[PDB]
C-alpha cells in the first residue's frame, strides 16, 4: 500500500505486571486455545492481522484495541495473567474487533461465530 | 471476494 506499515502487536510479557498461574488458566491454555488453534477456521486469527498485507489500510484507522489468538497463546505460554477474567476479555477483544471491522455474512464474521461458539461451550466447564 |  506504499509505506503502510502494521502497528507494534500487542505486549507478551511485561516483567513489572503482576502474574499467575491459576487451574482456570492451565485450562484456558489447554483445552480453550489449543480447541479453537486446531479448528479450521482458526487462520486469520493466529496472527495480528496484517494489514499491509490484506491490503486494509483502514484496518487500525477503525481497530484501536486489536487481539488475536497468537497473541493470547504466548501470553498464556509466558504466564502474562493474574486470572482467567483478563484472557476471556482477549478473547471477546478479538471477536468483537472481527464484528465490528466486517459485515454480518461475511467469511470472516461465520469463521469467528463457529470459532466463539466453540469457545463458549468450553469456557462453560472452566473449573472453579 | 473481499475484506473490505
Amino acid at each position: 500500500a506504499m509505506g503502510s506499515t502494521n502497528p507494534p502487536p500487542p505486549e507478551t510479557s511485561n516483567p513489572n505486571k503482576p502474574k499467575r498461574q491459576t487451574n482456570q488458566l492451565q485450562y484456558l491454555l489447554r483445552v480453550v486455545l489449543k480447541t479453537l488453534w486446531k479448528h479450521q477456521f482458526a487462520w486469520p486469527f493466529q496472527q495480528p492481522v496484517d494489514a499491509v498485507k490484506l491490503n486494509l489500510p483502514d484496518y487500525y484507522k477503525i481497530i484501536k484495541t486489536p487481539m488475536d489468538m497468537g497473541t493470547i497463546k504466548k501470553r498464556l505460554e509466558n504466564n502474562y495473567y493474574w486470572n482467567a477474567q483478563e484472557c476471556i476479555q482477549d478473547f471477546n477483544t478479538m471477536f468483537t474487533n472481527c464484528y465490528i471491522y466486517n459485515k454480518p455474512g461475511d467469511d470472516i464474521v461465520l469463521m469467528a461465530e463457529a470459532l466463539e461458539k466453540l469457545f463458549l461451550q468450553k469456557i462453560n466447564e472452566l473449573p472453579t | 471476494g473481499g475484506k473490505a
